[PDB]
RNA sequence: GAGACACGGUCCAGACUCCUACGGGAGGCAGCAGUGGGGAAUAUUGCACAAUGGGCGCAAGCCUGAUGCAGCCAUGCCGCGUGUAUGAAGAAGGCCUUCGGGUUGUAAAGUACUUUCAGCGGGGAGGAAGGGAGUAAAGUUAAUACCUUUGCUCAUUGACGUUACCCGCAGAAGAAGCACCGGCUAACUCCGUGCCAGCAGCCGCGGUAAUACGGAGGGUGCAAGCGUUAAUCGGAAUUACUG
RNA sequence: AAAUUGAAGAGUUUGAUCAUGGCUCAGAUUGAACGCUGGCGGCAGGCCUAACACAUGCAAGUCGAACGGUAACAGGAAGAAGCUUGCUUCUUUGCUGACGAGUGGCGGACGGGUGAGUAAUGUCUGGGAAACUGCCUGAUGGAGGGGGAUAACUACUGGAAA
């Protein structure tokens, strides 16, 4: 099982994702976290801070 | 690989003046020296000891401009080398082409003399240096070029220079536009408010 | 006066666009004779000769009859080398040839007289006058029986809205055809088939009207071909080279590829009439021919040729310059210089062959998916070449995707399939779902036996979905974000990050198109 | 055969050869009995961009060792300045 | 065969791929590139034997995907640049406000100066020692021939290559982003949400006044890199021989 | 003369304290991967997994100064003819410069790749005795006289090819 960070997400069944480790401390049995921005998994839309850690491209203004 | 925001931020976080600017006008007149940068610069919160050692060595790589892995590079380099550490590392510090060259006069601030050393205008030894980190050794000569001694910034650094103390450890000639750095300066000849210990023990963690 | 701009001058690039079972491979072959390449032409299924014509390099004419993939052939005429283009023509495919009709300088259209001008021709035509490209009108097939020649020609005009010219006029149909031209030499065949192996000898007579040709044909054939050609001199108007030039006229010549009869004749005609390369336009500004820097586009990829290593093949046309083996050619879209160390020309014919290729001659690169379609090589300059088609597709089919993994493959596979031009990919923002959109039926049977062939996957499709493709473009700044929340469902991203408005039905986007004037609709991108 | 020879030792565009006494089937780089010397082909005046230990080389040639073209030339170099 | 039970040698059996006239044959990239496949992930189907080295040859010379180079990748280490000096009307705008102002902030605009790196044009080492033709001398022999050794004269030998490097031209233009700010841990406020959405390496925040979520302003640390993950040691004197 | 110069802790059990005790963090490092961003140069590095399968090109040849020979070039000698009165077109002769194929010598056991197998038949450290070794090198000497084949080639012939 694996942690699906940010807020929203489109993630419905046979997406393929990536899984890079680390466990959420106040779930039992969640040990990994899934990355934003690999393969089919889209970034969290409006995010303007620590936006490298969820894939979002860089505003252009 | 250069600091390129507002140099005053710098000097009102460390509290003194980093010598950032030539000194032709009053720090007072520029800005709030004895107040913190930004919004909440007014409360002055408790520093932790790892937060004094921290602001030293800062306040010492923002003096000089060295980015932390030049300044890592330096502090291995000085306790490689024999003896004290923090008069090796301030030793080595000091041996840098553009700062040698701000403390013979030829440019007013290191920055200044910095971007003198990367523009072709400085001869170590009748050979053009370009690179600004450039160790010196003693009894060597470094003079401006040809074509750059009629720059009016370098005679109007040089005025500069004589308001603040003369280096004991050079010997300037302000009208041919030539030093010479005969020895590596002795701690006592350096300014005695920097805590060089600090640092030392800060990064031998 | 210097000889890179004699042989600029010299080059020339004339395409085919045929109907099924028009007999453009063995007209193709034909052409190949009378430059003088080949000693002898092999006509079709073998019917006369033991050789194949040389278009049609695969079996697929015993498959079909109708050549499937692009041939470029290069031949030296008199004083001149022209390179011909072959291009398969379906509604199923049609975008490819579209892609082949803008890179080539001019154009000849191969129609069966009896079969006709009927489908397919129009659209083709239709892309031509866009461009306003010349176009030459070729009838084919004149041994079999052959419909009045007022007839076909008023028949054939009416279908092109162009207006018609007939360089070459026949006497006869059926079972005896001779032909006469606008210079009144009258070109007659006596053998119908023991000339046509090798060279047909050049019995053209001087003079319209001769005694000695009124006797040895029909008397009749004769006085009716007299009021027919005062009459076509009246009707229709008379050859003018300013009017072929902007596309308002298009040559006519008949003749009969099993024959072996009057293709010689046309490509005398061609070689004439043909002009040197016409500058293309750059989006930065329009680049010269002659000028001297190497400047091409690449105007189709071939790829998967071979099943256990893929050698993908760049048909480049290098519309400026001379290239040299192993030049360092910049590519624009990439900002890098690419040595291109092979390259492939055609020299179809009994010569030693010559790495440099000169301007106006097709190049074949070979590569692993570096270059893409459309791609722009250039010796220095950062120009981006403009008149790529890219017509939106139809008919839509979404990919279910019933094996849960190998979707990397599929994705691999579904993208280097969008890069060339064979099928278009849009994804829509709403939903992860892949809708794989061509712009004809068999183009997609293509796809799925392709992707079937070397990317292995189970490929399910043909899940209900509706949908029409146009591209939105809108200048204006606060007015596409609005557009976008009304409709974010409708918007689906495609290749490039262009963002396309999917229409349910025609009527909604004609509503889509009402509403919202500021934001531009685009069929093509 | 033993062999007297040139080790490529250096990094690129700036080469520095070792002068290494080896069996010659080995890499040129690789395995050797003893080293008996440099040469650096691109040094400045005032240091010695060559020296041989002319002793052992002599000594491996009287073993039966032969000798390279430009380890010939070398040789040659050496005695004729020396 | 001196040396193999032999990557590009032989024979047999097995699985695979290919040619066939169906009788029968051919092959083994864990060599250099390079293709499907597996994986989070790893490059060009390039140039030259010019240098070093190997095989053959008396030698000239031929072969060498060894090797020297070039192409892609911030993968790591190191250096430089994205301007420098002056500049309070403390400009406008944002944010906070005790509505007094404070902060962004000499930062910007303006004024003067410089052209590093990238761009354009010109010049230009070194990696080249050799080898080949003519001599002159010496040694050998019957021989001033022939061969070998050493001097001198002659043209020459570079894939890299538009080499490094140097000189000149125009113009501050073509060049700054990433993480974090409750404590550990350097750096704080406002607004939207109300145990929801969410953060988190640990302790732990959020349940309608959050310095802990999301956005803005400000700040802190790094810098062509910055975070996160995986893996090892340290802290761990938490397998302690030192201990 | 130098060859070393070397040692930080903090959060968290309790209402609060001390001790024991685990978890976590600050540091360095990699053949690294991913996310955001991206200007130049120098030196290194780049299938860690499927020792899974390989299309195409190259990665071992050389010697006519070992030997019969001419399959090509290119010269000569005998010539012969359009004879431009000097060799333009053509027959021979390996006669020469060289050389496809073959016999023979040397190299294919080197160079280069990988870590599957191997927990010791291997590797590292240190000793030995019962040994061989092309090419390189030192000494001492030989190097006389015969024979029968066999490729290449010629003629016929099997096989689609090998």
């Amino acid at each position: 099982t694996s942690y699906i960070g940010g807020e929203g997400h489109n993630l419905q069944e046979h997406s393929v994702i990536l899984i890079r480790g680390g466990r959420v401390k106040d779930l039992p049995g969640v040990r990994y976290h899934t990355v934003r921005g690999a393969l089919d998994c889209s970034g969290v839309k409006d995010r303007k801070q620590a936006r490298s850690k969820y894939g979002v491209k860089r505003p252009k203004a | 690989a250069r600091y390129l925001g507002p140099k005053l931020k710098l000097s009102r976080r460390e509290g003194t003046d980093l010598f950032l600017k030539s000194g032709v006008r009053a720090i007072d007149t520029k800005c709030k020296i004895e107040q913190a940068p930004g919004q909440h610069g007014a409360r002055k919160p408790r520093l932790s000891d790892y937060g004094v050692q921290l602001r030293e060595k800062q306040k010492v790589r923002r003096i000089y401009g060295v980015l932390e892995r030049q300044f890592r590079n330096y502090y291995k380099e000085a306790a490689r080398l024999k003896g004290n550490t923090g008069e090796n590392l301030l030793a080595l510090l000091e041996g840098r082409l553009d700062n040698v060259v701000y403390r013979m006069g030829f440019g007013a601030t290191r920055a200044e003399a910095r971007q003198l050393v990367s523009h072709k205008a400085i001869m170590v030894n009748g050979r053009v240096v370009n690179i600004a980190s450039y160790q010196v050794s003693p009894n060597d000569v470094v003079s401006i070029r040809e074509k750059a001694k009629k720059q009016s910034r370098v005679k109007a650094a040089l005025e500069l220079a004589e308001q603040r103390e003369k280096p004991t450890w050079l010997e300037v000639d302000a009208g041919k536009m030539e030093g010479t750095f005969k020895r590596k300066p002795e701690r006592s000849d350096l300014s005695a408010d920097i805590n060089e210990h600090l640092i030392v023990e800060l990064y031998s963690k | 006066l210097s000889p890179y701009l004699q042989e600029v001058a010299k080059r020339r690039t004339f395409a085919i666009i045929s109907h099924p079972d028009a007999g453009k491979t063995t007209i193709t072959e034909k052409v190949l004779l009378f430059g003088q390449a080949i000693q002898t032409a092999g006509t079709v299924k073998g019917r006369g000769s033991n050789q194949h014509a040389k278009s049609d390099w695969m079996e697929m004419e015993k498959q079909r009859g109708i050549s499937i993939t692009t041939s470029v052939m290069q031949f030296p005429y008199h004083d001149c080398l022209v390179n011909l283009l072959d291009t398969p023509g379906h509604e199923d495919f049609s975008e490819d040839t579209y892609r082949t009709l803008t890179a080539v300088d001019c154009c000849l259209m191969v129609i069966d007289a009896a079969k006709g001008v009927e489908d397919r021709t129009r659209k083709l035509m239709e892309v031509t006058r866009l461009r306003d490209t010349p176009i030459l009108t070729f009838m084919n097939k004149l041994d079999r029986d052959i419909r009045d020649g007022m007839e076909l020609l008023d028949e054939v005009e009416n279908e092109l809205k162009i207006g018609c010219a007939p360089i070459t006029w026949p006497i006869g149909c059926g079972k005896l055809f001779k032909g006469v031209y606008h210079l009144y030499k009258d070109e007659t065949y006596l053998y119908q088939s023991g000339k046509g192996h090798t060279i047909q000898e050049v019995r053209i007579v001087k003079g319209l009207n001769n005694p000695d040709l009124d006797a040895a044909v029909g008397e009749d054939l004769a006085q009716q071909l007299r009021d027919e050609l005062e009459l076509v001199k009246g009707a229709s108007n008379e050859f003018d080279k300013e009017l072929f030039l902007a596309g308002e006229i298009t040559p006519v010549f008949f003749g009969t590829a099993l024959g072996n009869f009057g293709v010689d004749h046309m490509l005398d005609g061609l070689v004439e009439w043909a002009p040197a390369p016409m500058p293309r336009q750059t989006d930065t500004r329009t680049v010269e021919a002659s000028e001297d820097g190497g400047g091409g586009f690449v105007f189709k990829i071939q790829a998967n040729m071979d099943p256990k290593h893929r050698d993908r093949v760049a048909f480049m046309r290098v519309v400026s310059g001379k290239y040299e083996k192993g030049m360092k050619l910049r590519q624009v879209r990439t900002a890098k210089d690419v040595v291109i160390s092979d390259a492939l020309t055609f020299m179809a014919g009994d010569r030693s062959h010559v790495e440099e290729a000169y301007p106006g001659d097709i190049l074949g690169l070979h590569n692993h998916g570096t270059i893409q379609i459309g791609d722009t090589f250039t010796q220095g300059e950062m120009m981006k070449f403009t008149g790529i088609p890219n017509f939106a597709p139809e008919l839509f089919r979404r990919i279910r995707l019933k094996d849960p993994l190998k979707q990397k493959q599929l994705l691999k596979g579904l993208v280097q399939l969008s890069e060339e031009g064979a099928v278009q990919v849009f994804r829509p923002i709403s939903n992860n779902d892949l809708i794989v959109g061509a712009v004809g039926v068999l183009q997609f049977d293509v796809v799925v036996a392709r992707l079937k062939s070397e990317y292995n996957v189970e490929a399910v499709y043909e899940s209900v979905n509706v949908a029409t493709a146009r591209w939105v473009e809108c200048k204006d700044a606060k007015k596409f974000e609005e557009f976008k929340r009304k409709n974010e469902a409708a918007l689906a991203l495609d290749g490039g990050d262009n963002l396309a408005y999917i229409a349910t039905s025609m009527v909604n986007l004609r509503l889509a198109q009402e509403r919202y004037p500021d934001v531009q609709f685009h069929q093509t991108r | 055969m033993v062999t007297i020879r040139l080790a490529r030792h250096g990094a690129k565009k700036r080469p520095f050869y070792q002068v290494v006494v080896a069996d010659s089937r080995n890499a040129r780089n690789g395995r050797f009995i003893e080293r008996v010397g440099f040469f650096n082909p691109i040094a400045s005046e005032k240091e010695e961009g060559t020296r041989l230990d002319l002793d052992r080389i002599a000594h491996w040639v009287g073993q039966g060792a032969t000798i390279s073209d430009r380890v010939a030339a070398l040789i040659k170099e050496v005695n004729k300045a020396a």
